[PDB]
């Protein structure tokens, strides 16, 4: 459903760059060079609400499509004195499914740097955020006795007595509606609580308040039994309302081809082998590779 | 005590404008000069005969 925050796209077509409706443009700057990749092509690198973009301005097919949930590393590098005005560079760092790859990216006109920074804030407001889009058990939800909100976040229906028919005997806790995600703590060792954003919901359905996850949380289906049904389906519908007027426009809660093989960070290499035992170094090491040595590897 | 060689002056203004490719300012340098009078250097006085 949403792969902008969650791959890294290599000529991307000229739809999938187009603003999702809960993503938002924050800054752009023209003339931004690629480098990784030595065509020596300009572009237009733009800082949205999920992604960065990056895009030819001469050939707008080539182009570039990071999110922010595949990236480790972001370094500005002010260098290239006095000759001309200190231009700055970015170097991203990312990782999606087990492979690691490495952007350039050159401010060729040496008058209008900013950019680089507002990319940095932004990212630090994605990664504060993850209740807001992402899946989590047992975290530290709960105040003394109450919900701790998010930023934009209020409660709708606070239900006590809501059981859940995953475990056995630590059920009967609160259940907690609100406008971004919904929650249920124990009541009980208050501790295992579930944390569902409408954004991994897939259908909330009866078979009983059964939620299926959208195969990124994997096939989780939650299910969850109160008081006789009258409340039972108010709830359902009301989380039903709720579902779609959220999904007409995502929140996101951020405050403020050979085309990958020419940006491996590694170089020439998109695998890790197995990771085994080590004798030698009593470390779990990489396996080695069909004759090669540790002692071999290590001298020069 | 001695008098300049010559009363004449020179008043230079180095500028830079700025550009596209170094916004810092290609440096330009232009001058003019002006002419002062005898009168700030000279007063009439006794002539002699050789």
């Amino acid at each position: 459903a949403l792969w902008e925050d969650r791959d890294v796209r290599f000529d991307v077509s000229s739809q999938q760059m187009k603003t999702r409706p809960g993503e938002v443009l924050i800054d752009c700057l023209d003339s931004v060079e690629d480098t990784k990749g030595n065509n020596g092509d300009r572009g237009r690198l733009l800082v949205t609400n999920l992604r960065i973009v990056w895009h030819s301005l001469a050939l707008p097919r080539v182009n570039l499509s990071i999110g922010y949930n595949c990236i480790l590393n972001i370094t500005t590098r002010t260098a290239n004195s006095k000759l001309r005005g200190q231009t700055e560079a970015l170097y991203v760092l990312t990782k999606c499914n087990s492979t690691r790859f490495e952007f350039i990216f050159t401010n060729l006109v040496p008058g209008s740097p900013r950019l680089y920074t507002s990319l940095i804030a932004v990212h630090r407001a994605y990664e504060t955020s993850k209740m807001y889009r992402d899946f989590k058990l047992r975290s530290a939800l709960i105040q003394n006795k109450q919900l701790r909100l998010l930023p934009q976040e209020n409660v709708y229906n606070k239900i006590n007595g809501v059981w859940n028919l995953s475990s056995d005997q630590g059920n009967l806790g609160t259940f907690f509606i609100t406008n971004v995600r919904i929650v249920w703590h124990a009541n009980m060792n208050d501790s295992f609580n579930v944390s569902i954003p409408y954004l991994q919901i897939r259908s909330v359905k009866i078979r009983a308040l059964v939620i299926e996850s959208s195969q990124q949380s994997g096939g989780y289906v939650l299910g969850f039994k109160i008081d006789p049904v009258e409340k039972l389906q108010e709830s359902v519908k009301e989380i039903n309302s709720l579902h779609k007027v959220y999904s007409a426009n995502p929140i996101f809660g951020v405050d403020y081809t050979d085309a990958f093989v020419a940006y491996f960070a590694d170089g020439n290499k998109q695998q890790d082998r197995e990771p085994v035992f080590s004798e030698e170094l009593g470390l779990a090491i990489e396996k080695l590779k069909d004759g090669f040595t540790l002692q071999g590897l290590w001298e020069v | 005590s001695y008098s300049p060689p010559e009363l004449e002056g020179n008043a230079v203004v180095s500028y830079s404008r700025p550009t596209e490719r170094n916004p810092d300012g290609i440096p330009r340098v232009s001058q003019c000069k002006f002419r002062l009078p005898l009168k700030l250097v000279c007063l009439p006085g006794q002539p002699s005969k050789t």
